[PDB]
């Protein structure tokens, strides 16, 4: 998207969203990027609601056809999830190199820091979902490794209730409990955000307090599956 | 589990 | 998808409906259509089922895009409803490429021959759709033409409670009433259709009558919003 | 106005 604007790709981004065409609006945002510029608040969000679409949708498909798969066990079964899962590994690739070049380098303030890092822990944990040979060790260290930055900075940085910390404890606590095989530090990551959060619910704003407690009651609904 | 469901901007 | 066998490639796109991933499935199918053998019953709905899905979501698209740019009456709504809309007419183009190369003219049966046509009237309606200059005119006729000679064998070879021919009507109806701009010649189409259909459904098998009815649900649902 | 939906296999 070398000759486009970067207003334009901004632009198109929130058209395509508005349309449902996710792989353009992933195309759109990764041209953004492309132009070397630091990304405001919204259009981190375009950035990551384009590729969790795209990636979503794919690892939806990789879920049926893995299935399919193993109430099989000819080659086409194996060879079409492996086509899905090499799609999906490219995404995730793709969104981890703009991770790498440039944005985090240059990502100083908490709130950016610790949104791309969060980026950072989920594509890596997309990856150890689809992973089973001489890597899946190393990539599931390297999903704990952003999170973990991101929630040592969140932490210090930002309040219990803030919705990036919030959401980043959420997945993180998902990675705990679906990739790492830590259902008792999943519960306990959960349990401690949404007792915190709670704690800090009395001052925010009306508007605040409902984006706020919208994601608690995401940590709730994993405390009552996990418990 | 749900993660961020994060589809929406 | 030269190098695929025509078996793995209607696999495929079985595994790929169930994924749902529809622009895999297209192309699965056009790679067995180009194989040059006639289609099965199964293998003309895994074709149209694919493709119907692949534009379905374009023209969504294109009617959201199409939409913002009106309420707007810079370049890039105009510029990205454009590419939209390229992409739809290309996907249109394809299919008719198989109809005319060479599924048609191999089409003996009234049972493939009326599919392929009604096909054939489908992807013109929707290029009709986007279409506005010098070729509007020839585009409605061209789909016209297609789903009256597809009535024409239909009326004389099936059944009045025929699913295809059923469907048929119900499309060619869709297209008097939102391109034609020949709302009674729509509504009079679905209503003799629906009667005829009505009075011959006493011949049925219990699992035939569902599927005849259902469809006759869709032109009853038609006319209620039309008188 | 409704089409056949034939998004089903
Ligand atoms: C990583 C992350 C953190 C927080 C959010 C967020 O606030 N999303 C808003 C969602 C839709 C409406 O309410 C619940 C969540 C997204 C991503
Ligand atoms: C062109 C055409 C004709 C008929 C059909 C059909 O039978 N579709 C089955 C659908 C799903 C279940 O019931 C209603 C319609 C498709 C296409
Ligand atoms: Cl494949
Ligand atoms: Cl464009």
């Amino acid at each position: 998207m070398g000759s486009m604007e970067r207003a334009s790709l901004i632009q198109k981004a929130k058209l395509a969203e508005q349309a449902e065409r996710y792989e353009d609006m992933a195309a759109f945002m990764k041209g953004a990027v492309e132009k070397g510029e630091e990304l405001s608040c919204e259009e981190r969000n375009l950035l990551s609601v384009a590729y969790k679409n795209v990636v979503g949708g794919q690892r939806a498909a990789w879920r049926v056809l893995s299935s399919i798969e193993q109430k099989s066990n000819g080659p086409e079964v194996r060879e079409y999830r492996e086509k899905v899962e090499t799609e999906l590994q490219g995404v995730c690739d793709t969104v981890l190199g703009l991770l790498d070049s440039h944005l985090i380098k240059e990502a100083g303030d908490a709130e950016s820091r610790v949104f791309y890092l969060k980026m950072k822990g989920d594509y890596y944990r997309y990856l150890a979902e689809v992973a089973t040979g001489d890597d899946k060790k190393r990539i599931i260290d390297s999903a704990r490794s952003a999170y973990q930055e991101a929630m040592d900075i969140s932490k210090k940085e930002m309040p219990p209730t803030n919705p990036i910390r919030l959401g980043l404890a959420l997945n993180f606590s998902v990675f705990h409990y679906e990739i790492a095989n830590s259902p008792e530090e999943a519960i306990s990551l959960a349990k401690t955000t949404f007792d915190e959060a709670m704690a800090d619910l009395h001052t925010l704003s009306e508007d605040s307090y409902k984006d706020s407690t919208l994601i608690m009651q995401l940590l709730r609904d994993n405390l009552t599956l996990w418990t | 589990a749900g993660s961020i469901p994060g589809r929406r901007s």
